[PDB]
């Protein structure tokens, strides 16, 4: 044999799967966090790619490492990885949306409270393991050589903003109605004497009830997360055509 | 005559370095972000959608709308170049042309006239104007177009807020802030009409 | 059946190919990170 | 006390029509064509049209508030 | 309202059983039918699915007996009624308790 | 009501309209199709021929965007099976 | 009010109703019912004809061709033509 | 108010009705009902006079007018029939 | 006023004015003009007798095509009360 | 109660009416109607002349030149001129 | 509203157990039936996977003795009713307490 074929193939058979894996990690909720150093994340991507190597099919040998076609392959591996990563960011920020709408309606940082708890939901439900299982499955059903995200995948991923508001409103509709009715009830009941008004007195009353309602929101938030994850996971499988 | 392999690699790496500029100055990224900036500003949420997801959705939206032009570049320029059918110099020109055509489809005649006189050059056809002058005219048209769409998106939310304020004042409670009451109504009406899907149709299809 | 010329050419080709894919990956990621950190 | 009650009563029936009015305004102002966006005059016409179509249902609800207030 | 996903799914499947039970009422031989379904989820993340199953309890007429034809026809009809759950995974039982199909 | 209930109601509408269309058959008195397993109550006597059931299965297959003809089970009052699945 | 899916189904029903009404004017047939399936698009046509008579292949072919042309997609080989008596007239 | 797809269907119905009115003046034809399918395709049913059979020239003129009346639907994408069930243009 | 309705009503007004212009010719009694938006179709019920020569229909289609932007003259179909074709599409 | 498209249409209508009124004053012309197409532009002018009489090449050339130079665009090679008899007088 | 997921699963189990008991009621030898289920874990490691099981108690008629065919039919119906729970793990007993099936 000529040693060029052996060495080049392994680099092509390792880095190209790694790029998709690494690109998903940098956009992922947990592995792409600001707390972890890039070096720890880099080693994690290297270790995952090495371990899941047997399940990854051999890349086509037609495309050369030093060629413009190989350059396009690197870019389209990232696009697949970022697609999975953005879905995870969409879910967590939707809960951040849920936290801030309650806080805004509470006459008021509350997004961080929901963001941290939703991160715990992601870790406790083994969401990170499922994403890693999804990306290795992507290697099977969406081969590296022939295959990339089409225009329909971009439009479906661009339509997730409506998914955010609809899901965030659905979670908070019961609480937001409660916030409005008590504030309207407080307004009408104290409207008899225009001397009292509310102003800052209304600020104190609104925030106490808003915090209390957030206590109710956290009581039944887990069920909403489970339904939300199913919607997000289905979108991810649609991207990888599984 | 054709550039050597070493020089072609240098040009390729250079365009990768300027890649963020090409997205935000030549593609549709500027219009989408500005319009989505208005939508976040129109509703009572200040930073609630957060900057990360807006850019990520904008990037995916651009790849959706730039797919025809990107595929046209792929077919006309990349395929002959990969098959070694054409030289690097003409392949670069064959890739530049679809970008120029797309920027012409999203610009205005008045904007081109201002910059072509500003550059102090001579031309008679808009089709062969230099890309250095087309870029400032393209984004200037994009900013004006985005403000038009954003203004139309801002009106229904202003409509809802004014109605709620009038209702509260008419009921006599001059003490309650309209923003807290109006926010769920703005969000509810944004969801039950599926507002984002409508915005996608009027934004992605606005280029054509 | 092999010689040092083939080994050295194989080593050089692997080094150039590996250096090429790393830098392009670096350039694309830096482009992605620049886009993410922008004022909306 | 009576004024706020009748307004809530009015919102039971007039509010549903007012919800329809808000539905139409948002639907039209969101669904724009290429010709409508590029024309400034057409945007102002729809802005006036959405403005006036709002006034009639809103005036009825506020009139229902005013009539009960005097009585 | 207030029904969450999983519950909704049951309210589907159970109802199907009723109408499938209904389809067995019109048969001359069967007086009453009750179908029991076992439908797991696809669960791409688990490599071992326990697979669907069915078990049907029938109160027949005062007399009558079926040798092999009627039981086979009914098991095929039920199997083709529910997605997946191939025909070999249905157990049929009667009032007298003689085994009619494995699963 | 949203999504799943909407699709289930649409499938119910398809079942009802297919049953109504099948009601016109001379032999069949009643039709009930589950989306498939189709159970029909025929006339007082009579037995369906191969052509009749073949026409029925072709119509059912063409009605719904799916259910390849080979995957339809047809039954009757006496309990005889007319097509595998 | 009414949602998107219901509106699509109602449009399909209106198309089938107008197609059936168009069919009624034919000499041989008495009453017709058309069913559609639009995501390959599929169609089904059911007819009760005059008191007697059998439709020749030209008549059923013209019916199926007009039906296929009426609805987008659904090439003329993807419609089943049936009747009250149960005789089969076309593949699909 | 007015829905998008509903408005498009109303426009198609208006085109079909005005086409029927245009066909009404035909000596041979008493009634015509057209159904369209934008992507295009078209299918026109006719109830002619008491007897008479439409010539190839007349049906070609009608079909060319129809295809020129509606954008798209090249002239070979129209099925023209009558009460008796004889085809006058392939689809 | 809806945009699509605005376009259709402008088209209808143009077609009606074209029909009114066409009625001024002695040969035709009633005309109806339909558009496809790029094509036109003019359907005419002519006078008691007389037949339109190729010259007259050529002038008619020339005016119709020059009335509307686009729709070059080779894509306008003309018939009559008896339905005789005068122009290809 | 005005709008964007409507006002431009009314301006075009005013142009058509003033063109017709100008044309009437020609001795050989009894009635004139002008139609415009301004987005390439085009024009179409219909005439009813006197009880008889025919317009020469000179007359039609003067008419088409006046029409073309009255309206921006619509170069003098894109106007159709007809008359009561239906005789064509210019291409298009 | 407010019930946690585990309680939802328990309620589903109660519903299915009740309908299985009702199905066993119609048996001629069976007068009363009570059903208990045992949920699985589905772990790849052999040392940790548990799988499902069942425990059903039958109050038969005043007389009569259950045949081996009877108990096999009962266990087959139970196994096919609920996903998993391979026949090998079903314990069935009677009023007098004689062993009919091991778990």
């Amino acid at each position: 044999e000529y040693p060029t074929s052996v060495v080049l193939d392994w680099i092509a058979n390792y880095f190209w799967p790694y790029v998709r894996i690494s690109s998903m990690l940098m956009v992922m909720t947990v592995t792409g966090a600001r707390f972890v150093s890039p070096r720890i994340r880099l080693y994690l991507g290297l270790a995952i790619t090495f371990a899941v190597m047997p399940a990854i099919p051999a890349v086509p040998q037609d495309i050369e490492l030093l060629s413009f076609r190989g350059f396009m392959t690197i870019a389209e591996q990232m696009i697949i990885g970022i697609a999975m990563g953005m879905v995870t960011q969409f879910m967590i920020q939707t809960f951040v949306l849920l936290g801030q709408i309650l806080g805004m309606q509470s006459s008021l940082l509350l997004g961080q409270l929901f963001m941290f708890l939703t991160t715990m939901f992601f870790l406790a439900t083994d969401g990170h393991l499922k994403m890693l299982q999804l990306v290795v499955f992507s290697f099977k059903t969406l081969p590296i050589g022939s295959g990339s995200l089409n225009a329909v995948d971009f439009r479906e991923m661009a339509g997730w903003l409506g998914i955010m508001f609809q899901t965030a409103l659905s979670m908070s509709l019961s609480g937001i109605i409660a916030l409005l009715t008590i504030n309207l009830s407080f307004g009408v009941m104290t409207r008899a004497a225009p001397q009292l008004n509310i102003f800052s007195l209304g600020f104190a009353f609104a925030l106490m009830v808003g915090l209390l309602l957030c206590w109710y929101i956290l009581a039944g938030l887990y069920s909403h997360y489970e339904m939300f994850w199913t919607v997000g996971e289905a979108q991810i499988c649609r991207l990888i055509r599984l | 005559e054709d550039y050597s392999v070493t020089l072609q690699i240098l040009a390729l790496m250079t365009m990768l370095g300027f890649l963020p500029a090409m997205v935000i100055l030549m593609t549709s990224f500027t219009r989408i972000v500005v319009v989505m900036s208005i939508l976040r500003q129109a509703m009572g949420l200040q930073q609630t959608p957060s900057n990360q997801v807006i850019i990520g959705i904008a990037l995916f939206l651009t790849f959706f709308v730039m797919s025809p032009v990107l595929n046209e570049i792929n077919d006309k320029a990349v395929q002959p170049y990969l098959n070694e059918q054409v030289t690097a110099r003409e392949a670069f020109d064959a890739a530049q042309a679809p970008m120029k055509a797309f920027m012409l489809k999203q610009t205005r005649i008045k904007d081109l006239e201002t910059f072509v006189t500003m550059s102090g050059e001579q031309v008679d056809n808009p089709e062969d104007v230099s890309m250095a002058v087309l870029i400032p005219a393209f984004i200037t048209s994009e900013l004006k177009t985005a403000f038009q769409i954003g203004f139309m998106l801002f009106l229904p939310f202003l409509i809802i807020d004014l109605v709620v304020a009038s209702v509260l004042m008419a009921m006599g409670m001059m003490m309650l802030s309209p923003m807290i009451v109006s926010l769920p109504f703005k969000l509810m009406l944004f969801v039950l009409v599926d507002g984002w899907n409508l915005i996608l149709s009027t934004l992605a299809g606005s280029f054509a | 059946d092999v010689s040092l010329s083939d080994v050295m050419i194989a080593r050089n080709k692997s080094s150039v190919a590996f250096d090429a894919t790393v830098q392009i990956r670096n350039k694309l990621v830096e482009a992605y990170k620049d886009l993410m950190n922008m004022p909306v | 006390a009576s004024v706020l009650i009748v307004g809530a009563i009015s919102l039971m029936w007039f509010g549903e029509a007012l919800a329809r009015s808000l539905f139409s305004i948002m639907s039209r102002l969101f669904d724009l064509q290429r010709e409508e966006i590029f024309d400034t005059a057409k945007l102002f016409d729809i802005a006036l049209g959405a403005m006036t179509d709002l006034l009639f249902p809103l005036f009825l609800v506020l009139a229902t508030l005013f009539t009960a207030a005097m009585i | 309202f207030g029904v969450s996903q999983r519950l909704e799914q049951e309210r589907l499947k159970l109802s199907r059983e009723r109408q499938l039970a209904q389809a067995i009422e019109e048969m001359k031989q069967v007086r009453k039918a009750r179908v029991l379904l076992a439908l797991p989820k696809h669960s791409v993340f688990v490599r071992h699915n326990q697979e669907a199953s069915a078990s049907v309890f029938l109160t027949l007429s005062t007399g009558t007996n079926l040798k092999q034809q009627e039981v086979d026809s009914i098991v095929d009809m039920v199997a083709s009624a529910v997605p997946g759950m191939k025909t070999s995974r249905i157990t049929v039982t009667d009032q007298h308790g003689r085994l009619l199909s494995s699963g």
